[PDB]
């Protein structure tokens, strides 16, 4: 409906002017009016739709505005013509004898007298000053709204980049407050560059809070179901518990030659890999690279069970470069298990069985699960 | 000493303000437009010498209603003179009061009847004129026509002043001694106050729109004049465009924010490949959020009000249905108030399984407008409609002895359209009950009564109470 | 024999330096480019050069008398300051700007008295005088707009001088575009030429091209360059003005945005109209009386000590008079002081009711309250200021007559603004000093002993 | 060969490639329309055309180098780059611009360039160079306006050339509007022929018309374009400059807003004048230096791995010079230092007076402190950098027997900027190293046994059951 409606409205608003005052045009080609004489916001709504549905969000407003401008030009032309007709004389008494040039000289006269430039005309009678004033104002209005739209678009376009430099130069001046050696400058610079590129944002958490609830769960269940809901340690329990466990997770990114488990430290964390590759190293010497995990793997899981890494981590680890592995701490584990004490007893029983087999036996891979993973069965069954 | 006082915000104030505007606006034009010409002065002074005195006496009256307006002390607005006046006498804004009423209509004795330029004082009572429509904007229905109307007014008065000045300078060299200046006048068709003014106005407007369709200067006094005129026209243009730009930027700050958020969510979604069904669902939820204009959240909309107003609005909006629940009947409202103060909304999407199976269900859910149904494990016909005010989840919120394997309801419920219900919490009910140690017994007694009358397996074991 | 780099004596001397530099910046081009202004007013122009030279010389001594701070105190020994100035970048700029270059004056006679162009670079001092004077203005938007206009005038001046020079270089009257002639009776009076050239330059820099057409080669180049410069100038001006007008209308927009948000919501849930009017009048009151902002976030910028000093200076005179704080040590008092939370009421509000929780100890500041029985109006007592209204419900003691009931029925009369104090905060505060608690409860029990004291016998705690 | 897409050498080659890519954008039009200008110097036309084509094809020396990053591993490929580029886009133009072009003008001579049209396809190096350079400069202010100026000059050049072309098309002198005529000195010469046209071009591009009526149809197209593009040019330049000048200053505005709010508060509860003096002096000392920030939020969005480096860089020497913490595993200081907070501080204030039950750690740093007894008289030993006093209270040592006193009456003389640390923070931070707790406890015990006065020694367990 919109296409034909706007065509018809442009036609009926534009053809009539020259067909009421300009002398030799209303009977000359009287076919369009004769055969087409047969609170609006739908046009605005569908322009809104087209901006949304099509890549362009500016051509529609541009064409509407320039159509308004040329419509105003034509309407001013017609109204001064009718002012002359009502008064009898005036309004380009010499149109230069022909429609083919009458049209062009008419809108040339309109664009000439657009604001106040005058030129040829001289004071003839009353109301001329007021006439020139009104035309002046309408021209100024159209021009001003054009600049307004332009600055609108420029500002709305170049939005986050200014903030990006604001962060960067603020922190560089700060860090420079105390004369710190260059290495960390280079490190922080490349960190910032890599983060900013290919990501756009800087901390996706702040989007999560603004966005509602009850769909964040759907996002998390569409993203991180697999790797977690397969590990035998947390296997086979209340499905409605793991959801909070998931909801509290946090990302991090490392760089080349990055210690993560420097041997001889405590540790309280279970890492997990999303897109990268890390090497289980065997010391600063010739790289005892036993294996390098690829993706969808887990590491250091036992340390979350009542003792964080046994006051000394398993083995040294370093990274090639950019890793992007998630992180999950222990406080979350204890809080989720106290909210849902259904499985706290079974995880706890596994923990005592592990500590009781940590001293007297070795138990490489023979008695790990069946006595540990056996305790989930009856324990939560006692809920 | 008990004088009556007007309210400093009542409609009387507004109407008197509209009264005191006409005279100063009249004096801001007619004095100079009478100094310029001389064929209205000494020609129409009959009505003029009358119209002047009414405005003088209205100025005098203006000096009055200022001293009888109060100013609150401590929720109390002082309501007597002899100190309603001391502050006004001691402040500023009284020097103008001294100056701008002095009758100097005697200097005409040394200046005849051809100098109505002696009245260069009535133009100091302008703060009131400003304030009138500086303030009336906040009372109107919709602004954003008022600013442009004001700018139009100011520019028009400017051009009138300049059309005055041009004639004033013209009649100092001789009518017709040049070609730039106004022509000679003793000839006919020229000099009857209908041509002596419109022509000047035309010339002034052309000159200040600065395009140059008039004969050029020749005498070297106006080489100053035209320069100054151009240097003022530029500033006029700058002011109008800057003002309209700020206006047009301000009245659109919602769409930009909404589009920025949709941008962020689109980028994040297409950063880790998710099923496209989620894209469809997410976008067909965002459009729903936008369409009924529900972008804001009830959490933060209300966060700035003082606490009390929040209390009254909350109690008004919802206590009826809480008192409509099938258990809370004989509850001291000194509890229901803090209970109501603890509600949090939930809003849902089509085809969401709320509980659907054996789970904990440790909350309280009451339905607003929306449709819910209870089904079996599979996608079959509904068994009951939770049409308009239905609710379950009540008995779960407590923990009574000898329950029927509590907090593991296995019913199957599901949303279809859009629901937007509300939620409560067990722990909060505990903490807000802590201070009324009498109802708890009644509540648990009623719960045991209903559970027993439900024909269920309450183990009904006697309590221990062995050690008090 | 010293001064701070921030005292008003330094400010006045900063103004004092400013007078000659602006003077030097303008006259030089005109008085070397018209050649009529000199050759007849020389006696006017001995003392000015003398003055400017000696002013430069004396000022070059200031930089070795004003110290700087050494981490806690102002350096006040010159050798470092002499070393400091020697290390300053501007010192060599000073030396360049103070060079006596009139050794060529005799050699060049008076062909070019423009050789003193040297003394034209100590302008950063004018710049910092600008940047230091906006910080202490009553209302500075006007100031900056004035500075803008000053700059525009200066540029117009330079353009006019350039045009006249190019005309005299080409030769008077060989066309219909150059400056017309010199031997006529009027275009020789030294007053026509300056002003005509000013008019010329302004008409060129404006938008329309309507002046006499060009013929020669250089003038098309000149015209195009001036057109471009003019466009740039106009853009700068409009941008600056728009920036100011935006910064001025800041608050009102967001204020009305908040009000609109509230109304938009309050339409959604079908609320009643009376509170509509109440909230609207509330907003209007708070707007008019210039107390729109909320005090909490307002205060928390200063560090600890200053915040504490402000806090004590508006409260440590009422608490000194509460009944039960007869013999409390200062530290406990201050620790209490820092936990008072503003509330505000309006005429006709039930601040409390009968027989409910006793959980606060009000201390009114600037209001009026009265106790009205619900039955009609039977006002008993009106309280002016410094009213306790409490002071025992917090200090819980055994055998309370009616533990935490407070059947009083008070009500505000109009627009009172009262602080408050909680009880968990009192416990957390008193935990530090485990001594006074006993004496406080003791004297409170004595106060009760003067009247009723209980509703039952003493619950003697003879545990030990 | 292998290159990284972020390196100074890569920028230098970008500058070299972008240098001769504008010849193809300007000189071609002049030589196409202003005939007999090439005839002046054909010893330059081809003499630079060869250089242009040499570099224009040597650019592909890098489209096979400069590998793409993969899975967080460095660009280290030698054969997948070429077929990557081929499968992807930007290879089509990279050859479509590269017809040898010498097999058509042979039908027309070695004189004119208007068949070099297709070499106007490779415009990405200049765009990329412009966007890349600004992220390294110091003064991003002038760059954007310089860029816009260049663009405007170029479009003026185009319009001038097209006007003279359409002039050449029609008979010269048949109307005043067209270029006047030839067969006349300086009206049939070169320099005037284009300068005058340029002047005419700017005049007509400005909307206001000083021109005759139309000759016939198909001439008004010029003024049509003139207004249609003049409006857009002016609008965009104004918008850009306005946005940039607006954004330039906002810190001043925010500082002023804060000062305004605080002043409105203070002159409302009848604060006495002296306090107003003190607070305004403090905000002065704030703004007149570079101390006008709060560093806590500055380091907000760093990774959860850093700041221990710079931490131990700044807070380590004096902290290691203490008589309680010295015996410790470095992990202890690593956990500790990360939790401190600053305390800037104004001259002339008693930090602590005799009689005080405060509990905090206080480290002097780059200032001057000094303690008096009772009335600011008879100053005792001065406390220079790297010092403190007391600090034993922070731990509830058994038998402290005099704690909670701080009988010092300490005072500050000049701007001090010392440091602070809480107590419960220390207690929480000792949830992993229980062993050292006993040794530090006994250290305090022994030091207060002799250096401290007589200890009570009667401390014992209370109610066991």
């Amino acid at each position: 409906w919109l296409f034909f409606v706007v065509l018809a409205w442009n036609w009926n608003c534009w053809l009539i002017p020259v067909r009421w005052a300009f002398p030799y045009q209303t009977p000359d080609n009287i076919h369009l009016w004769l055969l087409m004489d047969y609170k609006y916001m739908a046009f605005f709504e569908f322009n809104n739709r087209l901006e949304s549905i099509l890549s362009k969000a500016y051509v529609y407003r541009v064409i509407r505005t320039t159509a308004y401008l040329l419509y105003s030009l034509h309407l001013n032309s017609c109204l001064y013509y009718w002012a002359s007709a009502y008064e009898g004389l005036g309004s380009t008494h010499w149109v230069y004898d022909g429609v083919g040039n009458s049209y062009i000289r008419c809108y040339y006269w309109a664009v000439k007298t657009l604001i106040t430039i005058g030129g040829l005309p001289d004071p003839r009678t009353l109301f001329e000053i007021v006439f020139q004033g009104l035309n002046y104002f309408t021209g100024v209005f159209a021009f001003s709204v054009m600049i307004g739209q332009m600055r609108d678009v420029v500002g709305a376009a170049t939005a986050g980049q200014t903030y990006y430099r604001s962060c960067m130069d603020s922190t560089v001046k700060y860090m420079n407050f105390y004369k710190i050696p260059r290495s960390v400058q280079n490190r922080v610079k490349t960190w910032y560059e890599y983060t900013w590129h290919s990501q756009g944002m800087l901390d996706e958490s702040e989007l999560m809070v603004q966005l509602p609830d009850k769909m964040r769960l759907d996002l998390a269940i569409d993203v991180n179901y697999s790797i977690v809901s397969k590990v035998a340690l947390f296997q086979g329990c209340d499905r409605q518990m793991i959801f909070d466990m998931l909801k509290r997770l946090r990302s991090v990114v490392y760089l080349p030659n990055d210690y993560v488990c420097k041997k001889g430290e405590i540790g309280r964390e279970m890492y997990i890999i999303q897109a990268g590759q890390v090497q289980v190293l065997g010391g600063p010497d010739g790289k005892s690279v036993l294996v390098t995990l690829k993706a969808g793997s887990v590491f250091g899981e036992i340390s979350l069970l009542a003792v964080g890494g046994g006051n000394r981590r398993t083995a040294n680890v370093v990274a090639h470069g950019f890793t992007n592995l998630f992180i999950l701490d222990k406080k979350d584990l204890n809080e989720i298990l106290v909210h849902y004490p259904e499985s706290q007893k079974l995880l706890r029983k596994k923990a005592r069985r592990m500590l009781r087999n940590n001293n007297k036996p070795k138990e490489k891979s023979v008695l790990i699960l069946p006595p540990r993973a056996g305790t989930p069965k009856l324990f939560n069954a006692a809920l | 000493k008990e004088v009556v006082v007007i309210d400093p915000s009542g409609n009387t104030y507004y109407n008197w303000l509209f009264c005191i505007t006409l005279p100063v606006m009249y004096n801001w034009t007619m004095i100079i437009a009478r100094a310029c010409f001389d064929e209205l002065q000494s020609d129409y002074l009959e009505y003029w010498l009358a119209f002047d005195y009414l405005s003088d006496v209205v100025y005098l009256l203006d000096m009055f209603v200022r001293t009888r307006t109060g100013y609150l002390e401590q929720g109390l607005l002082v309501k007597e003179e002899r100190k309603l006046i001391d502050k006004y006498k001691s402040t500023f804004q009284f020097k103008l009061d001294v100056l701008s009423v002095i009758p100097t209509d005697l200097l005409y004795i040394k200046f005849g009847w051809n100098y109505p330029e002696i009245r260069l004082n009535r133009l100091l009572r302008i703060s009131r004129m400003f304030e009138f429509f500086q303030r009336t904007e906040t009372r109107t229905n919709y602004p954003n026509i008022f600013r442009i109307s004001n700018l139009v007014m100011y520019i028009i008065i400017i051009i009138h002043w300049n059309a005055c000045v041009y004639f004033s300078i013209s009649k100092a060299i001789g009518f017709g001694n040049d070609t730039w200046v106004y022509p000679d006048v003793n000839d006919p068709d020229f000099g009857r106050l209908a041509r002596k003014y419109v022509y000047s106005l035309y010339w002034s407007t052309l000159t200040l729109t600065t395009i140059g369709e008039t004969p050029p200067p020749v005498r070297d006094s106006e080489y100053f004049f035209v320069v100054a005129d151009f240097l003022i026209g530029v500033l006029i243009f700058a002011t109008i465009v800057g003002n309209i730009g700020s206006m047009i930027s301000n009245m659109n700050a919602a769409r930009a924010e909404f589009q920025a958020r949709i941008d962020a969510i689109k980028q994040y979604m297409h950063f880790r490949n998710v099923s496209k069904d989620m894209e469809k669902r997410v976008i067909k939820w965002f459009d729903y959020l936008w369409t009924n204009k529900k972008t804001v959240d009830e959490r933060e909309v209300l966060k700035y009000l003082p606490d009390k107003l929040r209390a009254e609005i909350a109690i008004n909006v919802h206590l009826d249905t809480l008192k409509k629940v099938r258990i809370f009947a004989d509850c001291e409202a000194g509890l229901l108030v803090e209970l109501v103060l603890k509600l949090q909304p939930q809003v849902y999407s089509p085809g969401d399984y709320i509980c659907k199976k054996g789970d904990i269900g440790r909350e309280m859910y009451i339905i607003k407008e929306g449709k819910l149904a209870v089904v079996a494990d599979d996608g079959i016909t509904q068994f009951v409609v939770l049409s308009d005010g239905s609710y379950f989840g009540e008995i779960s919120i407590l923990n009574i002895k000898g329950s029927k394997a509590g907090n593991r309801r296995t019913a199957n419920i599901k949303s279809i359209g859009y629901s937007d219900l509300f939620c409560l919490s067990k722990d909060d009910l505990m903490e807000a009950l802590t201070e009324y140690p009498d109802a708890k017994g009644m509540l648990e007694e009623k719960g045991k009564q209903i559970l027993m009358k439900d024909g269920l397996l309450d183990i009904n074991i006697a309590n221990a109470g062995s050690d008090p």
